[PDB]
């Protein structure tokens, strides 16, 4: 309700059909042991913001025991519940496009068969800033093409919410585990990619900050790894 | 402990002519011996392992045979780099004993 | 009521996979098989066709059994008497099968590549089963494949369909013959998930969601302002 | 009225069909009970072989099949693997020379060791199973703070483990053993004793898509 | 006794027959839930996308 | 769940046992006709294609019936003016049969060898049942054969299949066509006994399990130690 | 158990799963004629021994009633069980492989065509030891490759049975007949080879003669004839 307490975290949100359960699919095992809330470092959307892009489960990767039984096995399957809460007043206008691409296989900036490094389609809890200049061997960043080719008003097709700070502040989408394997290797690959992108620029009034704090919390839920590195060998 | 015995002690050959040395020992080496090259004032190198197996960088003129007690080092036609002090080592038993030796001389 | 609009019938279609033109003449004092057009092999691969790797791509997931019809006709641009009646040998490579280095190779005649003999000017026909490693194929692939080190990034081997090669049976005549060789792929049985949005940019590479740059802008300008209708 | 369909006339050679039979009104020889049916490459992969561990020599010999142990030696290493069962030691067994008939596994394994050594001769060996893409171990603590069997040699003369199941085709996982305790040996038998390793399939063992070697 | 009609032998490319199999005896790789299951593409436009319509660019 | 691994499956599969050429040109004048090549007999021998050896002999005993498919493709590397329409007689000798010595022997008009007429670009089917003497085929065979003199050790003819002869039932031209056969045997309704070790040495001969001498060893050597992993 | 009587033989003998029948197929008709022990002469396992091989029913064609029913009737269908006893202190170590290998065709060691002779492919209760010279028409011996190009690691596929001094001394392996003919012709035709390989080599402790006996006792089961010579004319 608005004391959602997930492990020893406790967030604090509002809801009445908030959660988006991608594809009528809620996630499902093939909690309780590394389920908790992971509240990313909170983004600045100014005015001339492009958006952010998290992969997961490499957002998570430094996450405590998740980030922790990540590298510590090999084969994973986890499903999330993604938060995302852009804070304001009732001053401020813009809209936010909350979208979960699966298999969001990212375009390079020099075209042709030049690949994107490791460094860039796995960049962490920062994301991708979008809004930052294409360095050597990064992804392109021109988010009205969704950083694929596609053009960005047809990414509603991917499980999306608006943020309209006219109307509301907070998206919820509960990402299933969505692959064509049903277990991989959670650190090479890369399931789905939350997008963050403004569609309608930020406006402050005359008298507020140019600039606005954006919260992603994710909340692994499902998670599940091999039997492996427990199995007995007897 | 397992004594070698590597006889002769010395031998004088030309560029060419088969040489044969051999180590016999007191107990059983269960084929792990390893025979050595060496040059005067240069370190030991590695022939033959396991009695048979020649080494890296090991030409096909040494031949390791023999098997139990009795292992013979067949080199055949002689080269000019061939000529130095022969010796076994058993790898069986802890301690490591070497043999005598065998030099070369050219006739 | 709306039967075409099915995936079993958008994206199950005969379309041209491949269009390939092997010769048959005599290998004496030939180096190089491929350079001369002794055979030819391919990898499959339905994203060389930018029509059908565009339908393809409209979705994430795709599984489908595949359908290969291969039209071999015959061609004799020089001197030649009479025309030839050819067999070709249009084999099978599964996935993690070696491919053949020249057309008289052990590959040819290897009993696990399964190979059709036909006529030339008839027709072959074949269906090859869902041959991925995964549960369906990978449109996208967002990570890298069996490896921690740099693995091009959406370069899998999970989609691997197989690979088509062909040559002449037929021993050489005295004048040349040209073969060429159309092969028909149609996915059956299809099945698909996550539909994605359409590709508005050209493409620059397979296996990439690469598009050039300073390309042209695909969302097309008013000729007027927008209040004109 | 029929259409000739494409595809007609053509030879695809893996499409089985029957045939006019060229000895008609033949009685063959008729069948007797052989033993020993195999209805089931399955069947004949599940016998355990020996592996050739020991493959430091450069000609092959008895010894490749020997796993050698020495005395005085404490958190050494025995032998070491890895589990890929289409190369290395496995290449030449029963198990991986049926598998190699075909592209892709995807079972448990059955993997045994065998102490020859004499019966008043003890000791401790722990035998670590990596898993695959997990490192293998350096020493043999990282081994006993995995998976693994503290085995003693002078109880148990022959163990059996099997390995989880892997569809494997670094990878594949790895398999070594360390030197719990040292090799003691009875009074005045000193020298190297062995073991023999096995390695079959465990019944849950698939393989498809054949291919072909070739030499 | 059959008689071979009009249109025999001939690739009419939108006809789907069945064929043999290049590969019989081959058990591929099994079908698991992957969710999103599209079966009609009138399932999908459905979905409401933005619209260009400040196309003054 | 495991298909491919019956012994139907794995030794039951259409593999290429024999490539003939024969010719079509008169005998005026012809004295050999192998040398010539007017017609060739092939005494059917599974075990002469070592990797259907290599996997006929992971068991002691195999009982097929066999499925000989013949793909006949002529050639003209002369001055021909015409591709010409030709038949070829597949001649299936039983085992105990006499195998024919000229193209216009008694033996291709003999009643009791089944022969197939088909043309040469077509491809010719016939099964025959399993003509052993046994109720199996000896993989191997640990003794002598109907003899207490030497006979060869393994050399059996309870392990004959039969012998195929190939000729061409047309005349010839004034051109000489070459046609080149391919049988392809298929064992059918396989069944095996007694499995066996895989061979890991290359073959010297057939019908003997002999391996060459000085070859190389079949075990690999290691990049390193025993504790290499 | 430990005294038995098979004719007026008597062996003593340890079991608690000895007996390794060949493809639990127990031999059977299509005893008490031929059926007793025949015990060949101990072979001495040195610590340079390389293997025995013995051809059935070849070991057995001088032994008595057995051997004289061998030559006498051309026809036979005999199984076996084939005691292989290797007695030892609790000092010895070592590891004999004792294999029965149906239709062991043997190689030359000249290669190709090479054949070979009658005198080697049936070489009676002597049979063939493998730590010996290659003689001219003799089978190769290199036990590597269990003398017809397999390797001996695969030999385990074959009805085996281990002899690890450490653990017991005695194999039993119950042969039944196995051939392709219902009967065959016993003085032409080898049906099995029971071979003894030492895999682990003998080590004697100091003060030990380096060599161990190995006993191998053939008794003949379910040994049947061909009903002519016998047979009446009328």
């Amino acid at each position: 309700v608005q004391q959602i307490t997930l492990g020893n975290s406790t967030i604090t949100t509002q809801e009445a059909a908030n959660a988006v359960v991608c594809y009528a699919e809620w996630p499902e095992y093939l909690d309780t042991s590394v389920c908790r809330f992971y509240t990313l470092d909170s983004k600045t959307w100014t005015t001339g913001s492009k958006g952010w892009c998290w992969k997961l489960p490499d957002a998570l990767k430094d996450m405590g025991v998740f980030g922790q039984n990540m590298f510590f096995h090999s084969l994973g399957r986890s499903g999330y519940t993604v938060h995302v809460q852009c804070n304001a007043t009732k001053f401020h206008s813009g809209c936010l496009l909350v979208v979960v691409i699966p298999e969001h296989q990212l375009a390079s900036h020099e075209g042709g068969n030049v690949s994107v490094k490791y460094t860039f389609t796995h960049p962490g809890e920062r994301g991708i800033d979008l809004s930052s200049a294409n360095e050597v061997g990064g992804p392109v960043k021109d988010v009205i093409y969704n950083m694929n080719g596609t053009l960005l008003g047809n990414l509603l097709i991917f499980p999306h919410q608006f943020i309209n700070l006219r109307t509301n502040n907070t998206a919820t989408i509960v990402i299933p585990y969505i692959n064509s394997v049903p277990i991989d290797s959670m650190t090479r690959h890369n399931n789905v990619s939350l997008m963050v992108i403004p569609i309608a620029p930020l406006t402050v009034p005359t008298g507020a900050t140019p600039s606005l704090p954006i919260t992603v919390t994710i909340a692994p839920m499902c998670t599940e790894f091999s039997g492996i590195r427990s199995k007995s060998i007897v | 402990d397992i004594v070698l015995t590597q006889s002769p002690a010395a031998l004088s050959a030309a560029a060419g002519a088969t040489v044969a040395a051999t180590c016999r020992a007191s107990g059983n080496i269960h084929n792990a011996l390893a025979w050595y090259q060496q040059k005067a004032g240069k370190s030991p190198q590695l022939l033959v392992y396991a009695a048979a197996a020649l080494a890296a960088g090991v030409p096909s003129r040494f031949s390791g045979s023999g098997s139990g007690t009795a292992y013979a080092l067949a080199i055949n036609s002689l080269a000019a780099d061939d000529f130095g002090a022969y010796y076994c080592q058993h790898f069986w038993s802890t301690p490591y004993t070497f043999g005598g030796g065998t030099k070369l001389e050219i006739k | 009521n709306g039967s075409e609009t099915d995936v079993e019938c958008f994206l199950g279609r005969a379309a041209c996979v491949h269009v390939t033109e092997i010769q048959n003449k005599d290998a004496t004092g030939i180096d190089n098989h491929r350079e001369a057009k002794l055979f030819n092999d391919w990898k499959i691969n339905l994203s060389s066709l930018v029509q059908l790797r565009k339908k393809l791509e409209l979705f994430t997931y795709v599984r489908f059994d595949s359908e290969y019809t291969i039209l071999a006709t015959a061609s004799q641009p020089d001197s030649a008497n009479y025309s030839s009646n050819l067999v070709v040998q249009a084999m099978y490579v599964p996935p993690g099968a070696p491919n053949p280095k020249e057309w008289d190779d052990y590959t040819w005649q290897s009993a696990s590549n399964p190979s059709v003999f036909f006529k030339v000017g008839d027709t072959s026909r074949f269906s090859v089963p869902y041959v991925g490693l995964a549960s369906a194929y990978n449109c996208f692939y967002d990570g890298y494949s069996h490896d921690d080190a740099e693995t091009q990034y959406g370069i899998t081997v999970l989609n691997h369909m197989g690979s088509m090669a062909f040559r002449i049976v037929n021993e050489h005549d005295e004048h040349k013959t040209l073969v060429k060789i159309r092969v028909y792929h149609r996915a059956k049985h299809v099945e698909a998930w996550i539909p994605r949005a359409p590709r508005a940019l050209p493409y620059t590479s397979i296996g990439r969601t690469n598009y050039p740059k300073n390309t042209e802008p695909v969302i097309k300008k008013r000729k007027g302002d927008i209040k004109s209708y | 009225p029929t259409t000739t369909l494409p595809g007609s006339g053509q030879f695809l050679t893996t499409d089985d069909r029957q045939s006019p039979s060229a000895l008609p009104n033949y009685e063959p020889t008729p069948r007797i009970h052989i033993p020993g049916k195999v209805h089931n490459l399955l069947e004949i992969i599940q016998v355990d072989t020996l592996i050739p561990m020991n493959n430091t020599h450069t000609k092959d010999e008895v010894n490749s099949y020997l796993i050698p142990l020495n005395a005085n030696r404490q958190n050494e290493q025995v032998f070491g693997t890895n589990l890929f069962i289409g190369d290395g030691v496995f290449k030449t067994t029963l198990l991986g020379e049926i598998v190699q008939y075909y592209t892709h596994w995807s079972g448990s394994l059955r993997f045994s060791l065998m102490y020859t050594g004499p019966a008043l001769s003890s000791a401790k060996l722990i035998l670590a199973y990596t898993p695959p893409g997990a490192r293998g171990p350096q020493d043999r603590r990282e081994a006993m703070l995995g998976t693994h069997v503290v085995w003693d040699i002078g109880l148990q003369s022959t163990i059996v483990m099997t390995i989880p199941w892997t569809s494997g085709v670094t990878s594949a996982g790895f398999l070594s053993c360390w030197y719990q305790t040292s090799l003691i040996l009875p009074p005045e038998t000193t020298g190297q004793v062995y073991l023999l390793s096995f390695i079959s399939a465990c019944p849950d063992f698939k393989l498809r898509l054949m291919k072909d070697t070739q030499t």
